[PDB]
């Protein structure tokens, strides 16, 4: 999430985003992954406990 | 559902307050295996109308912790479906019997899975109660082995604002 934002290309004059220069989504077939460090959200199951 | 049926002519608003979690009696093997470090649960009622506002507080770690859920009106007066919040399925709460200033017993169910819980407006409970909730627990084809019980102190109303889960 948010590799998309780093793609963007960058307007100096006015430093809003532009359109993506680096496409966000292609993985040229590697299969790389990156830990999501935050990955650990709270779940509360009624029937358990 | 499973052959049970909600108290006769269930009242949201007298049930309604405050109820201490006594026991439960699941086959979920999380309380079998490491059902030691299971806080006191104490669960705040209140009517949402049809549906009811259900906090759960706990010391997750000693971390005061609500959860608000909506115990949905199915459609039946005393039953509940929880809204199916994800993945955890839809739970079908049902009241099964109560008496509303002392104690009630809630049957849950999800596919494959029966729970029942004990809860209590005060403690200890009633050894009459007790041994009914028992009985139920039998009615439920449950063991022994099966029903934990939870310690009687550490209640922890007021999670702060962000430890409220809010899951609705």
């Amino acid at each position: 999430p948010g590799s998309q934002k780093a793609a963007l290309g960058y307007n100096i004059l006015t430093q809003e985003d532009a359109q993506s220069v680096y496409d966000a989504s292609y993985y040229g077939g590697q299969c790389e992954t990156v830990y999501n460090g935050e990955w650990r959200e709270l779940r509360y199951d009624s029937t358990c406990e | 559902i499973s052959t049970i049926q909600p108290k006769a002519n269930f009242d949201a608003q007298q049930f309604a307050g405050t109820w201490l979690l006594v026991a439960v009696g699941s086959a979920c093997r999380f309380l079998q295996e490491q059902g030691h470090r299971a806080e006191a649960t104490t669960l705040h009622v209140a009517p949402q109308g049809t549906a009811m506002a259900v906090s759960t507080f706990r010391k997750l770690d000693g971390i005061c912790w609500q959860v608000r859920q909506l115990y949905g009106d199915t459609g039946v007066l005393g039953r509940f479906l929880l809204q199916a919040r994800d993945a955890r399925g839809a739970v079908h709460v049902v009241v099964a019997e109560t008496d509303y200033q002392s104690f009630a017993v809630l049957y849950l169910e999800r596919a494959g899975q029966l729970s029942v819980k004990l809860y209590a407006r005060s403690l200890p409970v009633s050894d009459s109660v007790l041994s009914g909730f028992e009985q139920r627990v039998q009615e439920a084809h449950l063991t022994e082995d099966q029903i934990f019980y939870f310690p009687k102190y550490g209640f922890c109303e007021a999670a702060d604002q962000f430890h409220v889960l809010d899951e609705v």
